[PDB]
């Protein structure tokens, strides 16, 4: 065994080995393991993404208008995210700006995905975390409907109703066919939630599993489809025509007011569910307020994010703010640019991958990607991996670094990016929600604080979906119907020789892509992504990622049952196929 | 009443297949999983994760061997002794072959499983492989789309809950019912296409009229899928409806079958 | 003045003459008269359907597969029954039998409107003679909750959510801007709902408002669009396909799972919603279960609906039995046969027509529809009427009889047909119903029994909707796919000559639709409909019909505010363009 | 700040156009009455009958004068000196003209308000006329359809609202937005139709696969309407996906081209 300290860590490989394989409620393949000393205490973490699929090799020799088509299908749960930043990244690479209703929209799609994306990351996927499904059974339907009626003005809430989800339940489980309920951690000791608490989030549970379908209905209008929605470089495919003949071929009134429809009841149901569930959970839950800081109070990175004035990426434009925080100096919110080469950097010395000198980080227009499945001693063999050997190359995902640092992203992260640079509505709305749970501002660096923030950003995005409609049919009015930029589609009007950088914040945190053009083909296209920082492996200074950080010093009650690890790790929303792309 | 047992596993994927299928309009996928099958496994969804998971997947085609359905999403590489998919440790394709083993049948969701999909377009780094390819014993129902549309996968499953039995499939198998006609041969521009009514570029005066988008690449032509009739997200659009071609997602090969803009 | 007696009531046209014209709250046209004595009783009262359009002359020389287009037509409130009623008729007459699937389909299609009809007639119609809108202002939100959640286990019931509409509410009428209930008969003394159950249902009010969209989508399904879906003589166009190539263009298992989500939703709302409103109607009104009895303790009148055996129009077929009762005898439930001369048969001596001898009833194969506007002696004159003269020609309406009897349609009427036939789920329903209330079954006898047993239908229709279902997914199991039978479709497989008789039960009551074909042609095309029984005039005897009886002897609390009439009239659900067609 | 109000009366007709209204699926007829519109006279719907209906319908028109819409269904019968349909004792054709005089512009919905629909089918025994024949110095928008498409009438309203302007309409007075192209121009079924592949007989095998409905007597060649586009009862169905041909309802005069089953 050995030990070395990191990061005000001290990273200890003695002692038992826990392993869990697959961490499940994620999307894709995650491997974590850890080490546990006497006092069940993790005194080691180590994060392994067990997928790969090589979209950066296979986007070579694309025709960079296609290339959004391809990334997309990184992933279908932040979908539509990576098209996003693929039209931004070929229209920097050529020179391409884009109409302003072609820019609202995409804000709209990207507000849309954040809501709908944070909200069934809540209820489908952490939600049974916090909850205890079995206990709902010994709730009282009437006490239930006293409790969600003193929280929320939600019409949903009769006696009768929870009567009914209760009975629903009861019925399920009755013939042992227990389904995604089987063989869970029901009565652990950190389930703290009354029945009649997990009576109504089980309700909403399964009230947030309908309504999630009604929410992607405005991609459906301006992207076609949901899962995978379309777009193009210069714009949006979604002609507009209001009041001419052959509206019925376009984006005209009914299916704006399709869209103005399901605004309204997306910002209902986020604000009247699930900001009073997660508040309640805050309540409930208070000593993880404590629990999984992890870099969160050193490290944090936004490139912000919802350019409000069209092909403007710069601070005054951006609605969600960017900047990165180090050595716990949230006093100076420093500036990223995601051209300069000492910033982001990629390093592979504990990943799957072969570099020239894998004792350097390489910027993304730098980037290699070839792929070296290369285990070592891993206590069986390399098709049987019964501990991975963090010494060496342990993970398909690669380690990005800031100036170096390692950095956490995400919700949490970009709440305290705006908090820090005085954003007045994030300034006041933490400072609320932290003294309506009489906890210290410190208390949102947490596994905790990272569930509470992603609720509240599904709020923010439900506002601004609205503001962007608005924006749009202002526009309307004015008689800017414009949605394309054709001047550069063809692709003898391009540079011979082009690189771009197309960024966002999506619903997990930072993204970048990054693109060569050369003879009208793709010669590099480097992706990199939240969760490719945030679960990534360690760096040639032994330096640890988020989820290794947050995971340390964690008390375990049953060291068989990784319940406060799968806490700690869902609340960071990992999404695999994102962070191996 | 017992519900028919389900294993849905995930190998080489985005999972979008999975989040189409909770976009089901009717039946609600919360009827699906409360009251029409029994979903006894699922990474991206179950509650036990590790040892535990372990323990609900072996349980459950041990007790259920040659009675449950196997979904599969994704697919496995070949690539690396197949270790660019780990599952507990292992080759995902070794979790593929012991739940194939003891299922009654296989539902390949997606281009993925039923093709190859985007990690399979040129070079294919990872090898990755349709499902048909590696389980050779097995019926397999190819529901292919990137991702399938949810309401015909949702009317899959009832299908075979109601009527207990396969759908009919074509030669390919896919079934017949969604996927025997082209989305060219139902959808509601083909006025414009025998018109010679075409979009020329992107927002042009064809494109606010709904003109046809076969000379912005459309591949509706040789595709086949129900989008121009059933439509997706409870029937609100299509791709075509909101004015971008099909992009061919329903067919084999679809990524390399040149630029998404090139005329068929 | 003069007074007459008939039928137990004396009717004197002496004193103070009432006019309500218009009737709001109804479909189409009608005007009221009534005489009031000095203790402010009815003592008088006078139907008058105030439009005519003349379907049965415009169906002459169409071809009898065209007819149901024009017939449905008659009415869009009622639509799709006028369509039924015509494809049974041309059937009837040319030897048609049709698949059972098509039979199915119709009897989806019938029970679809019951539900969605009974439903808006209950809130948007009838609703506002019982709730007090401007009281539900007054209401405690949380008693209104509290009163909601005593009487349902609807989920929609929060203190949050009634203080959210009554808000809605208090904002609609802050500008001054009170529309629908502009000028209404707020604070009459007959409003006795508590403020808290005023509250109750006006959320109900917008909550089925919003409902009653979703029913009509199984219409869509089968009938391509609600109102006025589509039909064929011979079966349905609606084509099946489950399991072949190309089902994308046919009915398919996603089309009918549609179906199947609405008709659950459709029980639900129904049952949990509209059913216990009726209820608490009832108890907060018990003295209007003596109230507007009319014919109803005399004469009711059933044809019979929805045939479980495929073309069979019998009593072991029809699910919603057919019989008359005269004289009171509810012992002696009488078969009805529309071919019989003696039996059904229309009067126009005191209606705008022509017959060669006005003191003899026409049967509808003889029926002649030869208007004739002809006020004779009004107070005022043939432009403008300030007074009906009821001893001459007084309406749109012809009037229906039965065997010389005048009878009442409708929703009560096939209650006591069925409650005195014996069915088993009518009389537990109706025993049911009346014990809650504590009152006797001549309680059922009344206004208040007419809304009661209409809400009852709605819910026996919601089951049926289930039941039909059922058995057309047991036939496409069955690989039993057929919707059309065709072999009778050209002209030239008719007879030269042949009539026929459609009939069924619309939401309002007893339908017919008599058909004469002759040389491929319409011959003659009459009907006689629900509320043309109901809004009845007199006949050569002096028999008043329902509407006309059903006001007489009722106390008016403010002669100048017609809502005693009103709740009556609006109890029969009085559809006038159906009743003057 | 106060809503427009609206007026909306009813001739002779089947109140179709009403219940379509309310069908409406975004925005709500609940949220277009509380929110958009004064809604303050409609005999369907409104509280106040008789005396107390007529004097919302005076001072609506008195105090509002030269600023209200009026929403007319259905249509006046010039026979009979017009007591085919009587208001208040009187022809309703002077309840049409007075409200027709204070009204800013006019919407005429339905074909019964625009053309005159079955009523006026031969023989026309009332003499029902439409509205434009007996109103000719206001602007009016014809809406037609027997009846229109509830999220037509509710996006019409919509746009007149949002946009402060009549809708740009064709020489026949209807709004170019849904009624500039034909129901054929952009139906789903007309890759059959190119084809030759037509439904010959009722459930038919080609009845069976959704081929055209031409032979059947479909009107879609010459009806203008939103139906195979916009689709109706939120976007569920139109005539002909469900297997019935286009009656041709949208068009003036439709009731007398011959059966619905005769080919154009
Ligand atoms: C995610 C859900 C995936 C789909 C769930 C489907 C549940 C219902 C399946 C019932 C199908 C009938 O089952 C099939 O019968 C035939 C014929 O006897 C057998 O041969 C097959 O081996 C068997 O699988
Ligand atoms: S848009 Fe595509 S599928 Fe539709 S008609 Fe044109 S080429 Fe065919
Ligand atoms: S069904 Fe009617 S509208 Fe459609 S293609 Fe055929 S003829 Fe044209
Ligand atoms: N959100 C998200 Fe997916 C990840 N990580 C991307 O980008
Ligand atoms: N219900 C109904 Fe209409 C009437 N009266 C018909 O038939
Ligand atoms: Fe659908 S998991 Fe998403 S990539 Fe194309 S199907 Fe695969
Ligand atoms: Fe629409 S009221 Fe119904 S008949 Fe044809 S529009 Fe008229
Ligand atoms: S891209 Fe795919 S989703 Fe349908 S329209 Fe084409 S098959
Ligand atoms: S009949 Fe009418 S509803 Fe549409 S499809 Fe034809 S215009
Ligand atoms: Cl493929
Ligand atoms: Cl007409
Ligand atoms: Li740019
Ligand atoms: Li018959
Ligand atoms: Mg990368
Ligand atoms: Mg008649
Ligand atoms: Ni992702
Ligand atoms: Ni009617």
């Amino acid at each position: 065994s050995t030990q070395y300290e990191t990061q005000g860590y001290t990273i200890n490989n003695a002692g038992r080995r826990l392993v869990v394989d697959p961490i499940t409620r994620i999307e894709g393949h995650m491997r974590c393991e850890v080490n546990i000393n006497d006092q069940n205490v993790i005194t080691n973490a180590v994060s392994c993404g067990t997928m790969f699929r090589g979209l950066e090799i296979i986007l070579q020799g694309r025709d960079p208008r296609d290339a959004w088509a391809f990334v997309e299908r990184i992933c279908g749960v932040c979908t539509g995210v990576h098209a996003l930043a693929s039209v931004y990244a070929i229209e920097d690479a050529i020179g391409i700006k884009v109409p302003d209703n072609a820019n609202i929209i995409r804000n709209i799609m990207l507000a849309t995905l954040w809501c709908h994306d944070h909200l069934v990351h809540f209820y489908q996927l952490a939600g049974m975390d916090w909850i205890d499904v079995l206990d709902a059974l010994k709730a009282d339907p009437r006490k239930t409907s006293e409790l969600a009626q003193s929280l929320s003005s939600w019409p949903k809430s009769s006696p009768g109703y929870f009567f009914d989800v209760q009975n629903r339940l009861k019925k399920f489980v009755e013939g042992g066919q227990l389904g995604i309920f089987r063989n869970g951690y029901w009565g652990h000791p950190q389930y703290k939630l009354p029945p009649e608490a997990n009576l109504m989030g089980f309700a909403h549970y399964l009230e947030a599993l309908d309504f999630q379908r009604e929410i992607v209905k405005i991609h459906a209008v301006f992207g076609g489809k949901n899962p995978h929605p379309n777009w193009i470089v210069g714009g949006m495919p979604c002609a507009i025509n209001i009041d001419e003949s052959g509206a019925v071929g376009a984006v005209n009134m009914e299916r704006l007011n399709l869209v103005q429809s399901i605004i309204t009841r997306t910002a209902d149901f986020i604000n009247n569910v699930m900001i009073p569930d997660a508040l309640a959970i805050g309540q409930f839950n208070k000593p993880w307020s404590e629990i999984g800081t992890g870099l969160s109070d050193k490290c944090v990175l936004s490139y912000g994010a919802f350019p409000d004035i069209a092909n403007d990426f710069g601070e005054k434009s951006l609605l969600m703010p960017g900047g990165a925080v180090i050595n716990g100096d949230f006093n100076n919110v420093l500036p990223v640019d995601l051209v300069d080469p000492q910033q982001v950097q990629e390093f592979v010395d504990h990943a799957w991958y072969r570099y020239p000198n894998d004792q350097v980080g390489r910027h993304p227009f730098d980037g290699i990607t070839d792929p070296w499945y290369n285990p070592g001693d891993v206590k069986g063999s390399d098709t049987n991996i019964q501990q991975l050997n963090e010494q060496e190359r342990y993970s398909w995902i690669k380690a990005p670094r800031w100036r170096g640092n390692a950095m956490e992203v995400g919700p949490l992260a970009r709440t305290l990016i705006a908090y820090h640079k005085g954003d007045a509505a994030t300034v006041e709305s933490v400072d609320r929600m932290m003294s309506a749970l009489n906890l210290p501002l410190s208390g949102i660096q947490s596994t905790l604080g990272r569930i509470l923030c992603r609720a509240h950003e599904a709020q923010w995005a439900a506002g601004k979906l609205q503001y962007f409609f608005d924006k749009l049919m202002t526009n309307l009015k004015n008689g800017n119907l414009a949605t394309a930029s054709t001047e550069k589609w063809e692709p003898a009007t391009w540079p011979t020789e082009c690189r771009g950088v197309g960024f966002t914040e999506a619903p997990r945190g930072a993204l970048g892509h990054w693109a060569a053009i050369r003879d009208g083909k793709i010669d590099l296209y480097q992706c990199v992504v939240p969760t490719t920082w945030n679960a990534s492996p360690r760096d040639p200074k032994g330096q640890i990622g988020a989820y290794e950080a947050a995971l340390m010093n964690t008390k375990m009650a049953i060291p068989e049952q990784p319940l406060e690890i799968l806490r700690t790790l869902h609340s960071f929303d990992p999404c695999l196929a994102c962070s191996t792309h | 009443k017992p519900r028919i047992p389900v294993v849905w596993i995930h190998g080489l994927e985005c999972t979008c297949c999975t989040e189409s299928f909770i976009r089901s309009a009717h039946p609600l996928a919360k009827d699906v999983i409360l009251s029409l099958i029994s979903l006894d496994y699922d990474d991206t969804l179950m509650a036990a994760a590790g040892t535990q998971a372990e323990e609900v997947f072996e349980d459950i085609i041990t007790q259920y061997n040659g009675k449950y359905i196997l979904a599969v999403e994704g697919n496995p590489p070949l690539g690396e002794q197949g270790m660019f998919c780990i599952s507990s440790g292992r080759p995902f394709i070794e979790k593929l072959k012991r739940a194939a083993a003891g299922a009654s049948a296989i539902i390949a969701w997606g281009t993925c499983a039923s093709w190859g999909c985007v990690q399979a377009a040129r070079p294919n780094p990872t090898q990755a492989t349709p499902i048909d390819k590696v389980i050779t014993d097995k019926p397999i129902i190819k529901v292919p789309g990137c991702p399938p549309i949810p309401d015909v996968m949702s009317a899959i499953i009832t299908y075979m809950v109601t009527f207990d039995r396969l759908p009919d499939v074509d030669r390919m198998g896919r079934p017949l019912m969604f996927y025997g006609q082209r989305i060219h041969d139902k959808c509601y521009r083909r006025a414009h296409f025998d018109a010679g009514e075409f979009v020329q570029s992107w927002d042009d005066d064809a494109a606010r009229k709904g003109y046809c988008l076969y000379k912005m690449g459309c591949k509706g032509p040789c595709t086949y899928n129900a989008c121009s009739s059933t439509r997706w997200n409870d029937g609100v659009s299509f791709p075509i409806q909101s004015g971008h071609g099909c992009l061919g997602c329903a067919e084999n090969g679809f990524w390399d079958r040149g630029s998404f803009y090139s005329r068929v």
